[PDB]
C-alpha cells in the first residue's frame, strides 16, 4: 500500500507531478482556512 | 621539479588533528569548529554570500598559503572574482600587502577543454601538497564539485562507458574518497625536521 | 596561402545513407570542403566527416539522392570552410551557407575567418556595467539586461515567442543619457522554422525601417541539417568581427536551439556514436558551451556582445537536459506562462520565477536612475503579496477582507492591466516605465512602502 | 449567542485541523516514494537499452 | 590481533584480493589450530564498487542498477567460510559491516546481503538523532538462529515468548504512534496510553546502555519482565498461560 | 470443430507455424465451401516470445523490450484474415485471446494489437476479486458497432442511445466513487448517492450473469431501461426527447 499502484511510464510521472502540485495547493488553502477559523476563535474568546 | 599529477607525494608519517583552525567570523569559529588539516563542505547556490566567506578565509587564518581552484564558473561570475580578488588587503606589521602573495589562482571557464577542467582539481591538490612538504599550513577551496563531476561524466560518455546509478560513472565515490584523504596534517620528509598540513573546504551545487 | 592546383577524383567506393566513401586520396584533411558534380550536371557541396588511411568519407548537405556510383566526380578545396565577412553586410539576408536570399550580389571578402572560432582569455573579461534598452516594461523595469549578460528565455511550444523576439529587435536600443545609437547593431538568427514566421520576419523587419542595423539569417525546416548546425557559428563569428575588430555593441538573438540540438543528434547518429541521456550525446554540453561564452566586454576594446537565445521546453519539464544545462551555463531566465497567454496579455511574461543575476550593476544613479532598484524590489514583493491575497479571497470571501487586501487586489489588477500589457508596437522608454511604476505605487498609502528608503519616498512619492 | 457560536466554531476548527494532518502525513510521502520508484525504473530501462 | 590494511589511496583492484587472504588465514587457524576466531570486515561496499569497476571494464552483462550480474556467486564464496566442523574444536564467526548508499534498503547491495546471512542487525539514523548510543532498530533485525540456543537449558525457559511479546507490543506501539500523529491525542484510548508508556520505558531502559556496560542475559530478561508487567495479565496473547502464572508476579 | 494443440512441453519453435496452419484451413472453409467460421486463437504472447527467440538467435537489432521491429508487420499478416467478400457467402470472425504481462496496457504487444484490431474487450482483475463471473470493465472496452446495431432490422431504435447513456452514467459513477475515497459521506449530494446506488445496482445485476444464462438482446435493453428509470428523466442529457417520452415511463 505504501506505493500507489501504477505501472511506470512518462505519463504516470506527469500525472503524479500534477497531483502533487494540486495536493500541495489544497493543503496550503486548508491550512489557511484553519488559521482564519482559529483567528476568529481567539477573537471571540477575548472576553 | 616535475611531478606526476596523479601520484601522491610521500610523507614520513601522519599525525592526528590537534591544532584548531581559526577564522575571523564568530559563528563558524565558535559553534562548528574546523581543524588544521580538516575537511569541510558548504553549499554554493546563487544569492548566498560565500564570496564573503572566501574573503574572510583569505584575510584571516592560521594558514599562510592559499589556493583557489576552478572548474568552470559561468564566465562573468568568475570574471568578477578575477577583478576583485587581487585587490584584497591584509595586515602585516601595519603594511597593507594587498598583492595577496599568499594566494595562487587556477581558474577554468566552460569552453576550456574537458581534460583541463577535470585535472584542475588534481593540479590544485598537487600544489598544496608541495607547499605542505615545504613545511607550512595550507588551505584550499574548490569552486563547485558538481561541475567537476559532470565534466568527469561527459569525459566518461565520450569513451562510451557503462553508466552507473543516476548516470554518473562508478568512479565518483572512490575518486572523491581519494581526493579528500589527500588532505590532513603530517610530518614532512626531509633531513631538516619540520611539519606541515593541508586543510580543505569544498563547494556543492545541489 | 594556397598556390597548388585543386584536385578531382572519380573513385567512389560506395554510398551508405547520407555519406559517400572514396579512396586513393593523398593526404586528405579533416574538415576540408568538397564539391560534387552529378553526371546529369547538377552541383552540390559537402564536408569531410571522417578520414582513415587512403579512404575518406564525406557527408552531403543537399542529400545523397541521384548519386551515380561511377559517373560522379568531386573536387577538393584543400582547406577548411572559411567565411567572407564585411561591415557592409547590414541590410542583407542569407540562407545559412552565406548564399544571398534577396536579389543582392555576393558579399565582397573584406576578410576571411575560421568559422569554428576561438576561446577567450579569461583574464581579459570585464564585468558588465551598462544596460540595454529593450522597450518592454517586463524586461527593462522588473528585470534587466547588462552589456554582456547571457539571458535565455524559456517558452513552451505554441506560445508567442517569435513576436517577443521581433518586437525586441524592432525596439532595441541604448539609454539616452542626455558615440550614440549608431554603434549598436543586431544579428538575428532563426533556425529550423516554418516558412511562416519567416516571411513574417523578412517583411515586418523591413516594414519598420530598421535594416540599417540588422544582419539576418534564415534556415527553414526543410533545409539540410548541416546548414542548421553551421548557421549559428557563422552568426557568432560575424558578430565577433563586427563587435571587436570594429568598435560596436552587438545584440545577438538565437531562436529555438532545440532544433540545433536535433541537428547535433543527426550528426551524432551519422557517425554512429552511442546515444546517452534521452538520446543526446554526452559532449553536447561542451558543444553548447562552445556556442555560448562569446559575450562580455574585453579590456583594450570599447565593444560588447550579448546573447539572448530562446528555447522550446518539452512538456514544461525543467529537469530536461536542454534547459537544465542551459541554466547551468547562463545567468538567469525569463519565463512565459500559458495562463497569461490565455488571458490575452500580449507579453505573456511571468516575472515571478524569472531572475537576473546582474541587476545590481546594470542599474544605478549613473545608470537610468537611482530609485530603480528600490522600485523593482517593492513591485516584486507587493505583487507576490497580491497573489497571496487573491488566494486568500478565494476562500475567506470579500467581506472578510481588510482595506489593505483591497489595496493589494486593486494594485494587482491595475498592474496586469498597465505594467505588463504593452501593445505590439508601444516602444516605452525606461523613464516612462519607472513613471508608470511610481503611479501604480502611489495607490498604496505612504507607510506600507517597506522596501523603499525614506529619502527616495520623499523625493518621488509626492 | 457568543458561546453558542463558539461551540460550532471550535468543532469546525478541530475537524479542519484533523483533515490538515491527514493530508500532510499520508498522501505526500506516498507520492514521493512513487515518483522515486518510477524514476528508478525508467533509468533501468534506459540502461538496458 | 591480525590486521590487514587498505586505505582508499591504494589501487582499487587490489581490494578484490584483500578479503580472501584474511579468510584463508582464518580457515588455517580454525581447522589446523583449534583457535576460535572472530572476523570483521569494515566495508564491503568498497568491495562491491571495485568489483563493479572491474566488470564494467570487462563489459559483462549488467543487472540491477548496472551492477555485475554474478555478485551472487562471488559474495556467497566470500561469506560461506564459516560455521563449525565435525571432530574439531575450531570455529569461524563473520561480522561484516555494510554502508548503505542512503536510507534505502532495497538497494542491490543489502538485497544480496539478505539472502546469505542468517540474520542482520539494523542501525537507524533517526535513533542516532535521538542521541541513543546503540541506535538499534529491533524490528528490521531478525536473527534466523533463534531456535538452537534459546529456551530452558540454554538461557532460560521463558525466553522466546518474552521476545515475541515484546516484538508485538513494540509494533503495536509504532502503529498507535502513527495513528496519533494524524488523529490527535483526545481520540486515543487507554490501551494506546499503555503502549506509549511501554515504548517510552523500553527505549529508556532496554536499548539504552553505556559505552562499557555489560548486562547478563538474566538481568535483561528481568528488565523485560518489568516492562511487561505494565500491561494487564489478559492482554498477552503471545504467551502461554503456564509461563504467565509462573513469572508474572 | 477442428483443433490444433501445441502444449507447453512441446518445442517452442513450431509456434511460429501453428497459427498459419489454423488460418489457412479457416480461409479455405470460408472461401471454397461458403461456410461461416468462428476462429479462436489464444495466448499470442507465446507467439511473440517465439519471435523473440528467433530474433535473438539471429542477432538482429532489437526494438522495444527485445522484440524484433518487424513483428508489427508480422502481426498485421496474422490478423488480416477476416471479413466478407462479394460473389461468395460465409466469412471469418477472428477472436484471439491475449495473455497480459503484469497489467501494463502500454506494453508493446497490447499496444500493437490495438493499432490493428478495430476493437478490444477488457477483462479486469478487480471485478474478479469482487466475485463477478464475467469480470469485464466497460470503460477500456470499445468496438465498431456504430453502424451495425441501429434498429431498422436490428434490435431497435433506442439501442445505441441507451448504450451511450449507460456508458456515460457509469463513467460519472466511477468519478463519484473516486470522489468518495477522498472526503466523507457528508459532502455527498443527492446526485452522488444516486450515482453510487446506480453503480452498485448495475454491477450486481447487469454485469453479473451466470454461465449458460443466455439473455435476449431485448431483455438486456429492458434491464438497461430499468436501471435508467432510477434517475429522474431530467438528468439523462444524451437521450433524444422523443425516445425519452416514449420509453422512460
Amino acid at each position: 500500500k505504501d506505493r500507489i499502484e501504477i505501472f511506470p511510464s512518462r505519463m504516470a510521472q506527469t500525472i503524479m507531478k500534477a497531483r502533487l502540485k494540486g495536493a500541495q495547493t489544497g493543503r496550503n488553502l486548508l491550512k489557511k482556512k484553519s488559521d482564519a477559523l482559529t483567528l476568529r476563535f481567539r477573537q471571540i474568546l477575548k472576553k | 621539479q616535475v611531478w606526476p599529477v596523479r601520484q601522491v607525494r610521500p610523507v614520513t608519517e601522519k599525525l592526528p588533528a590537534n591544532h584548531p583552525l581559526l577564522t575571523g567570523q564568530r559563528v563558524l569559529d565558535a559553534l562548528f569548529p574546523c581543524v588544521q588539516g580538516g575537511t569541510t563542505a558548504i553549499p554554493g547556490a546563487f544569492g548566498c554570500g560565500k564570496t564573503v566567506i572566501s574573503q574572510s578565509l583569505s584575510k584571516y587564518s592560521n594558514s599562510d598559503v592559499i589556493i583557489y581552484v576552478g572548474c568552470g564558473e559561468r564566465g562573468n561570475e568568475m570574471s568578477e572574482v578575477l577583478r576583485d580578488f587581487p585587490e584584497l588587503t591584509m595586515e602585516v606589521d601595519g603594511k597593507v600587502e594587498s598583492i595577496m602573495k599568499r594566494t595562487a589562482l587556477v581558474a577554468n571557464t566552460s569552453n576550456m577543454p574537458v581534460a583541463a577542467r577535470e585535472a584542475s582539481i588534481y593540479t590544485g591538490i598537487t600544489l598544496s601538497e608541495y607547499f605542505r612538504d615545504m613545511g607550512y599550513h595550507v588551505s584550499m577551496m574548490a569552486d563547485s564539485t558538481s561541475r567537476w563531476a559532470e565534466a568527469l561524466r561527459e569525459i566518461s560518455g565520450r569513451l562510451a562507458e557503462m553508466p552507473a546509478d543516476s548516470g554518473y560513472p562508478a568512479y565518483l565515490g572512490a575518486r572523491l574518497a581519494s581526493f579528500y584523504e589527500r588532505a590532513g596534517r603530517v610530518k614532512c620528509l626531509g633531513n631538516p625536521e619540520r611539519e606541515g598540513s593541508v586543510s580543505i573546504v569544498g563547494a556543492v551545487s545541489p | 596561402y594556397l598556390s597548388q592546383p585543386r584536385l578531382t577524383y572519380k573513385t567512389v567506393s560506395g554510398v551508405n545513407g547520407p555519406l559517400v566513401i572514396l579512396d586513393h586520396v593523398k593526404f586528405p584533411r579533416y574538415a576540408e570542403i568538397v564539391h560534387l558534380t552529378l553526371p546529369d550536371g547538377t552541383k552540390r557541396s559537402g564536408q569531410v566527416l571522417e578520414v582513415s588511411g587512403s579512404k575518406a568519407v564525406v557527408q552531403v548537405f543537399e542529400g545523397t539522392s541521384g548519386i551515380d556510383a561511377k559517373k560522379t566526380s568531386c573536387e577538393f578545396t584543400g582547406d577548411i570552410l572559411r567565411t567572407p565577412v564585411s561591415e557592409d553586410m547590414l541590410g542583407r539576408v542569407f540562407n545559412g551557407s552565406g548564399k544571398p536570399i534577396d536579389r543582392g550580389p555576393v558579399v565582397l571578402a573584406e576578410d576571411f575567418l575560421d568559422i569554428m572560432g576561438q576561446p577567450i582569455n579569461p583574464q581579459c573579461r570585464i564585468y558588465p556595467e551598462e544596460m540595454i534598452q529593450t522597450g518592454i516594461s517586463a524586461i527593462d523595469g522588473m528585470n534587466s539586461i547588462a552589456r554582456g549578460q547571457k539571458i535565455p528565455i524559456f517558452s513552451a511550444a505554441g506560445l508567442p515567442h517569435n513576436e517577443i523576439a521581433a518586437q525586441i529587435c524592432r525596439q532595441a536600443g541604448l539609454v539616452k543619457k542626455s558615440y550614440s545609437e549608431e554603434n549598436f547593431a543586431i544579428v538575428f538568427a532563426a533556425m529550423g522554422v516554418n516558412m511562416e514566421t519567416a516571411r513574417f520576419f523578412k517583411s515586418d523587419f523591413e516594414e519598420n525601417g530598421s535594416m540599417d542595423n540588422v544582419c539576418l539569417f534564415l534556415n527553414l525546416a526543410n533545409d539540410p541539417t548541416i546548414e542548421r548546425i553551421i548557421t549559428p557559428r557563422l552568426a557568432l563569428t560575424t558578430a565577433e568581427f563586427l563587435a571587436y575588430q570594429c568598435e560596436k555593441h552587438v545584440l545577438v538573438i538565437l531562436t529555438d536551439m532545440s532544433s540545433y540540438a536535433e541537428a547535433l543528434r543527426e550528426v551524432s547518429a551519422a557517425r554512429e556514436e552511442v546515444p546517452g541521456r534521452r538520446g543526446f550525446p554526452g559532449y553536447m554540453y561542451t558543444d553548447l558551451a562552445t556556442i555560448y561564452e562569446r559575450a562580455g566586454r574585453v579590456e583594450g576594446r570599447n565593444g560588447s556582445i550579448t546573447q539572448i537565445p530562446i528555447l522550446t521546453m518539452p512538456n514544461d519539464d525543467i529537469t530536461h537536459p536542454i534547459p537544465d544545462l542551459t541554466g547551468y551555463i547562463t545567468e538567469g531566465q525569463i519565463y512565459v506562462d500559458r495562463q497569461l497567454h490565455n488571458r490575452q496579455i500580449y507579453p505573456p511574461i511571468n516575472v515571478l520565477p524569472s531572475l537576473s543575476r546582474l541587476m545590481k550593476s546594470a542599474i544605478g544613479e549613473g545608470m537610468t536612475r537611482k530609485d530603480h532598484a528600490d522600485v523593482s524590489n517593492q513591485l516584486y514583493a507587493c505583487y507576490a503579496i497580491g497573489k497571496d491575497v487573491q488566494a486568500m479571497k478565494a476562500v475567506v470571501g470579500e467581506e472578510a477582507l481588510t482595506s489593505d487586501d483591497l489595496l493589494y487586489l486593486e494594485f494587482l489588477q491595475k498592474f496586469e492591466k498597465n505594467f505588463i500589457t504593452q501593445g505590439p508596437y508601444e516602444n516605452r522608454t525606461v523613464y516612462e516605465t519607472l513613471d508608470i511604476g511610481w503611479q501604480l505605487l502611489r495607490i498604496f498609502p505612504k507607510e506600507m512602502l517597506k522596501r523603499i528608503p525614506q529619502s527616495t519616498l520623499s523625493e518621488f512619492y509626492p | 449567542s457568543l458561546q453558542t457560536s463558539f461551540v460550532t466554531l471550535d468543532e469546525a476548527i478541530k475537524i479542519t485541523n484533523r483533515r490538515v494532518n491527514a493530508i500532510e502525513h499520508v498522501i505526500i510521502p506516498r507520492i514521493e516514494r512513487t515518483l522515486a520508484y518510477i524514476i528508478t525504473e525508467l533509468d533501468e530501462r534506459e540502461r538496458e537499452e
